[PDB]
């Protein structure tokens, strides 16, 4: 029962369990399930910064760029919750650097948010749009200046 | 790293806080392991009526766990979120139907969309206890 099987893989994934997911893959689960709303394996163990993990279902091929239904990839998970690691990974495995999300949104957006500047160091260096404007016309630019920390406005120019 | 994303002071906190007892607790669950469970414990034990939510359980610290927000009979005030930034934002629009007046985020459970979806009030970034501890606590 591979959906038993998909469940279980999702959670290992999230959890960290290194040992158990090596169990669900040599045992027959799609390292590209997904839940009710289109997550997958990778969303949820780039979000927990899960960085081993995160290779061994790149290795079995997992989609680098999966997408769930509002728009949301594996790197903008890695990018909101400071995972840098993991950005420069999914990045060298050919992850969309400029994909948008239902609310439009980009990576650059999201480390921008949250105050990442490691990882809007790596976003620019692997062309990430500094124009990108969000469903309300704002850039990455704006976002920084809105939260008051002008030396990542600086490097967003 | 514990630094409030909300902009709430804590007379602001205080206020949701005191006024509100009815809490829905979303990724409720048994295993010590999650910080759901001692959370959940001592809301219980500070006059809180709380209402545990999670699917994979029929039952959680002797309270009826519900399969969704919109499941629970009487009012909720507070929505309480213990679950994956990829998956707590989706609760906001769940709150709103319930007639909630706040979301409140644990640790590493927000995530943007939240803001463009909100009553209400956001809480995010806080435990619901430490917060209780520290402004109500003997
Ligand atoms: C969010 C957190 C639990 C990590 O989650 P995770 O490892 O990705 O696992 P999930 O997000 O998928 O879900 C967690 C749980 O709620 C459940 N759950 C999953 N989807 C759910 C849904 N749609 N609705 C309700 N519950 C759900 C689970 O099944 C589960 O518990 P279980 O292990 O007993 O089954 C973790 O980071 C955390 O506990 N954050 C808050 C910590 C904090 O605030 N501590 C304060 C101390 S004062």
């Amino acid at each position: 029962f591979g959906q038993d099987l998909g469940k279980k893989l999702l959670e290992a994934a999230a959890a960290g369990q290194d040992d158990e997911v090596r169990i669900l893959m040599a045992n027959g689960a799609d390292v590209n399930a997904t839940d009710d709303n289109g997550l997958t394996p990778l969303h949820l163990a780039a979000a927990n910064g899960q960085l081993e993990i995160v290779e061994v279902l790149l290795k079995n091929g997992a989609d680098v760029n999966a997408s769930d239904s509002a728009g949301i990839t594996p790197l903008h998970l890695a990018a909101y919750d400071g995972h840098l690691e993991i950005v420069e990974v999914l990045l060298k495995h050919g992850a969309d650097v400029n994909a948008y999300d239902r609310a439009g949104w980009t990576p650059l957006h999201l480390a921008a948010l949250s105050g990442q500047l490691e990882i809007v160091e790596v976003l620019l260096k692997h062309g990430a749009d500094v124009n990108a404007q969000d469903a309300l016309g704002l850039t990455a630019f704006d976002i920084s200046i809105n939260q008051g920390q002008e030396d990542l406005a600086e490097i967003l120019q | 790293a514990t630094r409030p994303i909300d902009g709430l002071t804590d007379e602001g906190i205080r206020e949701t806080l005191t006024r509100y007892k009815k809490i829905a607790l979303v990724g409720a669950s048994p295993k010590p392991e999650r910080d759901a469970n001692i959370v959940m414990k001592y809301l219980l034990e500070h006059g809180y009526d709380v209402y545990p939510v999670n699917p994979n359980y029929e039952e959680v610290l002797g309270r009826k766990c519900y399969p969704s927000v919109l499941d629970i009979p009487d009012k909720i005030e507070v929505v309480d979120l213990f679950v994956n930034p990829a998956k707590a934002w989706r609760f906001v629009a769940y709150a709103i139907k319930k007639g909630a007046k706040v979301v409140w985020f644990q640790y590493n459970t927000y995530y943007p969309l939240a803001a463009r979806q909100a009553g209400l009030i956001i809480v995010a970034n806080r435990c619901m206890m430490r917060e209780h501890k520290r402004l109500l606590g003997e």
